[PDB]
């Protein structure tokens, strides 16, 4: 179907343990595939999935160019910050950027994106059009004026419409034993009971990739949402994730409830109920 | 200053078996600033050389890191995960229960 | 492939 490919950056000053600590991560859909962390040995871009290695020596340099550069500039930029905001310099704040695209199963682009925050909060995005910012408050619109000035978003956009669309397109294929590979959910029902008068019914998925799933409980055929605890989607760590769904089921009632399971991976959505 | 306070998940790669080979995760997400201390315990000890990934942030963008080690589950054996952070104000504990 | 164009606020 459809995909991404995003990158991801953070800097975080450390007023008087040295200078802002700056991690990127490269991602096409769920899977991680490229890292740096200004705090290695000897910083450079480093694969993390077998489809990237085949990239050759220019290419390493290259990112591993991009990402200093992206180092230094974010220092400078949490120096303007603060006066911006009117801070000391003796506290810690913290510096992110995403950027990239989505593609449909043509691979023609559905949408980029490039925003920031700082301490947290939203700062400064691209819009959908690719051409006008949306600032969060005053200090953002310092920035703003400042990128329309200077025309960056006719930029970004060249970028997330040429380069990003054509990079996000060699790796599906360089890549297609495994960005292509829906993995479905192993899915099963667990009970639980908790005292005489009830017992917790647990929907479990297993090793699904990738990681957008819907897991619902229904009642008599109703939503159970309110009553429903879920778990946020979890990784396994061996590319895969993991998801429970769970309810307090009055004794007797077990039947009365179905788990709902929809994913990628399943040419119809499942129902399953507690087997005893 | 705003602040998220962590959530944290304890659990195994896979199903757990007494006697068999698995690997303990502690999930942390949701989470600012992204200043985290996390030790993996086996009956009450820190687990020695435990792994985790490289920072990264949800939509929303609040972080989120996953800790991990190789670990043979028994019946006897308890494991737990210990989280500090600036919301704390003291180490959140969180036992692997092989049910959840 | 990454973004090369240098960008400060």
């Amino acid at each position: 179907g459809s995909h991404s490919m995003r990158y991801f950056h953070t800097s975080v000053s450390r007023p008087g343990r040295g200078e802002p600590r700056f991690i990127t991560v490269g991602y096409v859909d769920d899977t991680l595939f490229v890292r740096f962390d200004s705090d290695a040995a000897s910083p450079r871009e480093e694969p993390r999935a077998p489809w990237i290695e085949q990239e050759g020596p220019e290419y390493w340099d290259r990112e591993t160019q991009i990402c200093k550069a992206k180092a230094q500039t974010d220092r400078e930029d949490l120096r303007t910050l603060l006066r911006y905001y009117n801070q000391s310099e003796a506290g810690s704040h913290t510096l992110q950027n995403m950027y990239g695209c989505d593609v449909g199963p043509d691979g023609r682009l559905l949408r980029g994106y490039h925003q920031d925050a700082y301490d947290g909060k939203d700062y400064i995005a691209l819009n959908e059009d690719l051409s006008s910012w949306t600032a969060a408050d005053t200090a953002a619109q310092i920035t703003q004026r400042k990128w329309e000035a200077a025309r960056v978003a006719e930029q970004l956009r060249a970028y997330l419409e040429g380069e990003c669309v054509e990079w996000l397109r060699r790796y599906l294929e360089n890549g297609k034993e495994t960005l292509q590979r829906a993995d479905p959910p192993k899915t099963h029902v667990t009970h639980h009971p908790i005292s005489d008068h009830e017992a917790t019914l647990r929907c479990w998925a297993l090793g699904f990739y990738p990681a957008e799933i819907t897991l619902t409980w229904q009642r008599d055929g109703e939503d159970q949402t309110q009553d429903t605890e879920l778990v946020e989607t979890r990784p396994a760590g061996d590319r895969t994730f993991q998801k429970w769904a769970a309810v307090v089921v009055p004794s007797g009632e077990e039947q009365r409830y179905t788990c709902h399971v929809q994913h990628e991976g399943l040419p119809k959505p499942l129902t399953l109920r507690w087997e005893p | 200053m705003i602040q998220r306070t962590p959530k944290i998940q304890v659990y195994s790669r896979h199903p757990a078996e007494n006697g068999k080979s698995n690997f303990l995760n502690c999930y942390v997400s949701g989470f600012h600033p992204s200043d985290i201390e996390v030790d993996l315990l086996k009956n009450g000890e820190r687990i020695e050389k435990v792994e985790h990934s490289d920072l990264s942030f949800s939509k929303d963008w609040s972080f989120y890191l996953l800790y991990y080690t190789e670990f043979t589950p028994t019946e006897k054996d308890e494991y737990a995960c210990r989280v500090n952070h600036v919301t704390l104000s003291q180490p959140k504990i969180v036992k692997w229960d092989r049910d959840m | 492939g990454r973004l090369n164009e240098p960008i400060k606020v």
